[PDB]
């Protein structure tokens, strides 16, 4: 997750995904996914400054 | 609501809680602890033609509290089983006052010419899968 | 032979050969009158340790609270409560929730789930 | 004898490992 | 708490959708009957009610006081966003 | 009155009924015989029965696990001493003798809990707003009908339970 | 009736290509698995739940009639058609289907078929908890489940 907003992991298309009841962590990285960009929210604060 | 009771198609699997398979050779000394004493007081049941039937026990558990809410006894049940299958079939149970209601079963053999009398080398039926057949056809042809 | 204890003698889930790894299906022996295990690819025998060899009707005890570890703490998408006195140490911030599973549990009694380090413990309340 | 004797065995499924081995 | 009695003739899931139906449908009622007699018969408002055409007492509310509940097919909303219906809200979050 | 027979299974059955009032030591105290009382339980099933069949086998069940239940050992000194009257005691009519102790308020509370099955069903409605204008009573249930339609305004329709009544609310 | 009583335990799996159902056990043959610890390594990681054993456990007697490798490679062959009586030919077909046709994102090669056959196990184990008690059912108007 560091890496990916420090401009090295590709965000228009690897997605991370972290389950616990499954324990599955899948990552899809084909096309046909639907991405929006949304607002950081670090500590209950917005990360935006 | 008596009347309910005889209406509804009450399925024998429902009624059943729990089913497993047991190794029983001496059939009046068991294994089981909490059901010893049951089957070794009753000696009023011509007990001649058991010492040659199926070791292999299928013991059946019935809930308690399925009882209660479909109001049924412990005589309705034998009378039925052993009237379904036919008359080459054991039937016996407890009181519904122990710690569970349980129900062993096993077969009438005829002690004459069931053991390889005419050899005839096609197997009839082996001891082991013979009580899977009846544990599956009896949950679900057969109906109280 | 009161009604108080419970039944737990202990299945045995599947057992592994030493030449085969296949499962022993359950035979009887008629010259020693006792139970013995064999297959059907080889001429592996051994003796046997109990009588419950099966089992049918399952789903009967409390079956959601196992099949779970203790990391669902660490997914921020759960509320916390004020829940302190533990059964181990004393730390609140405790996780609760329900079972989601198939029959989803018909009781709704939360699940009070701990979240402090060095415990791996799981209770109700 | 696997194409002769597995056809058999489905239809039914009534016999014993020990009569295979002493026909052959 | 595992303290509440079910209702005779359903499950325990089954009836707390139940107990919270009348809860709701007596709040969008009691709101609007309140409502009612505060607009006087000189509105124009209520004259469209009145006469009898395309608008009643369900439909004051629902512009005024409180809407209602949005039932689908009878049944509630239902889960279908990881046991949950928006990611605005927390799970296990039973709210109206 | 102690009864005699001569059959070879009949001796047999009444020598098994003496051993179950045996467990508890109970007779002792009382003062009457396990063998005189156990021969009077048979001879009062066999008097309704009059043959040796399957069915005679259970009855003689269910009354041996009545005698060895350690749980209430009032239900067996009633029979020993002259509460309950031993050819009533094989005479039905009594659902299963094991009650008392704890059992007795288990079968009670079991008649109520399916009682109370057929009462709240699955629903309630009735708002009691409406007045019916045929019984003088408050028993009119709302429908919420007709939201768009067409040409026809829409109108709560008023049910009424009772006395079979419906009008309209417009 | 009198035979197994027993077919609600049975998944035959309606393979590609193929004219009827087959058993999916009669594949862990041919991958070179012959053995029931090996199997029940691919489908769960962690074999101590009873539970998920009374699934299984009739599932395993289907096996016990194809024990050599190149029979299990014959079985699958002989269902798509008929080139005769020739079982040399049929073996062929088997090898190339299970590498190019059958889960073809895997790897189509040739030393694959050890990396094919645990991801076949975890496709077994996922509809086994659906099917028992242990997992919901999956929803077809998930956006997330679509491209
Ligand atoms: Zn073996
Ligand atoms: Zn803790
Ligand atoms: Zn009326």
């Amino acid at each position: 997750r560091k890496l990916r907003r420090q401009m090295d992991i590709i965000v228009s298309e690897v997605s991370m995904i972290r389950d616990i009841r499954e324990r599955e962590i899948r990552i899809y990285t084909d096309a046909g996914r639907i991405c929006r960009p949304l607002l950081i929210v670090e500590k209950q604060k917005l990360l935006l400054k | 609501k008596d009347i309910l009771c005889r209406l509804e198609h009450t399925t024998l699997r429902k009624v059943t809680a729990n089913t497993a398979i047991y190794y029983d050779p001496n059939p009046q000394s068991t294994v089981v602890a909490e059901d010893q004493e049951w089957v070794n007081v009753y000696y009023e049941m011509p007990d001649f033609d058991v010492a040659r039937i199926s070791p292999w026990l299928l013991r059946v558990e019935l809930d308690r509290k399925h009882m209660t809410d479909r109001k049924l006894t412990m005589e309705q049940i034998a009378e039925k089983i052993n009237a379904g299958f036919g008359d080459d079939l054991n039937c016996i149970f407890n009181d519904d006052n122990a710690e569970k209601l349980v129900l062993r079963i096993r077969i009438m053999n005829s002690d004459e010419n069931k053991m390889q009398e005419e050899e005839e080398v096609v197997d009839k039926m082996d001891d082991d899968v013979f009580l899977r057949c009846i544990e599956s056809n009896m949950l679900t042809d057969m109906t109280l | 032979m009161e009604p108080d204890g419970t039944y737990e003698p202990g299945f045995v889930g599947i057992r592994f050969c030493q030449e085969c790894n296949n499962m022993l299906y359950p035979k009887e022996d008629k010259e020693n009158r006792i139970l013995l295990y064999a297959c059907r690819n080889c001429d592996y025998q051994q003796e046997a340790d109990n009588s419950c060899i099966y089992v049918n009707k399952i789903t009967h005890e409390v079956d959601e609270l196992t099949q779970i570890i203790a990391d669902v703490s660490q997914d921020p998408t759960l509320p916390r409560t004020e829940d302190h006195p533990c059964q181990k140490c004393g730390h609140k911030e405790a996780v609760f929730f329900q079972s989601h599973s198939a029959r989803a549990e018909d009781a709704m009694r939360l699940y009070y789930v701990c979240t402090a380090p060095h415990c791996g413990h799981r209770w109700t309340e | 004898a696997e194409e002769a004797e597995e056809e058999w065995e489905r239809r039914n499924k009534v016999l014993n490992h020990f009569s295979i081995m002493q026909q052959r | 708490n595992n303290e509440l009695e079910p209702t005779p003739g359903n499950t325990l899931r089954q009836t707390f959708e139940n107990q919270v139906n009348r809860i709701l449908n007596d709040a969008r009622d009691k709101t609007g009957s309140s409502a009612q007699k505060s607009l006087s018969e000189y509105n124009n408002f209520k004259s469209m009610v009145v006469s009898g055409a395309k608008g009643s007492k369900i439909n004051i509310s629902q512009v005024i006081a409180v809407v209602g509940q949005q039932n689908v097919e009878g049944k509630r909303i239902p889960f279908g966003f990881k046991h949950r219906t928006l990611p605005h809200f927390i799970k296990d979050d039973y709210g109206p | 009155r102690a009864p005699s027979t001569s059959d070879s299974v009949r001796l047999k059955c009444r020598e098994m009924l003496a051993a179950a009032l045996r467990t508890g030591d109970d007779y002792i105290a009382i003062g009457a015989d396990e063998e005189e009382l156990g021969s009077q339980i048979e001879e009062a099933i066999y008097q309704e029965i009059r043959n040796t069949d399957m069915k005679y086998k259970n009855r003689v069940r269910s009354r041996i696990s009545n005698l060895k239940d350690a749980k209430n050992p009032n239900l067996r000194k009633n029979v020993l001493c002259g509460n309950i009257p031993p050819d009533l005691f094989a005479r039905m009519t009594a659902e299963e003798m094991a009650s008392d102790e704890l059992k007795e308020m288990r079968k009670n509370l079991t008649k109520e809990a399916i009682r109370e099955h057929q009462m709240a069903k699955t629903g309630g409605t009735q708002t009691d707003l409406f007045t019916c204008g045929k019984c003088k009573k408050k028993n009119c249930t709302y429908t919420q009908v007709q939201t768009r339609s067409a040409d026809e305004p829409m109108t709560t329709f008023v049910v009424c339970n009772e006395c079979g009544n419906r009008w309209k609310f417009c | 009736g009198a035979k197994k009583s027993a077919i609600g335990q049975r998944i035959v799996a309606t393979l590609p290509y193929i004219k009827q159902e087959v058993p999916i056990i009669i594949v862990f043959r041919a991958l070179g698995f012959v053995s029931d610890r090996d199997i029940l390594e691919h489908i769960i990681y962690d074999f101590e739940d009873p539970e998920m054993m009374e699934m299984v456990k009739p599932s395993l007697d289907e096996a016990f009639v194809i024990q050599e490798q190149n029979v299990a490679l014959n079985f699958i062959g002989s269902r798509g058609a008929k080139p005769g009586v020739t079982k040399e030919k049929r073996i062929k077909y088997a090898k190339e289907v299970l590498q190019k046709e059958m889960l073809p994102h895997v790897g189509v090669s040739d030393f694959c078929e050890t990396k094919k056959a645990y991801f076949l196990g975890y496709m077994v184990h996922r509809l086994l908890l659906a099917a028992l008690g242990r997992r919901e059912l999956d929803d077809r108007d998930h956006y997330g489940n679509k491209r």
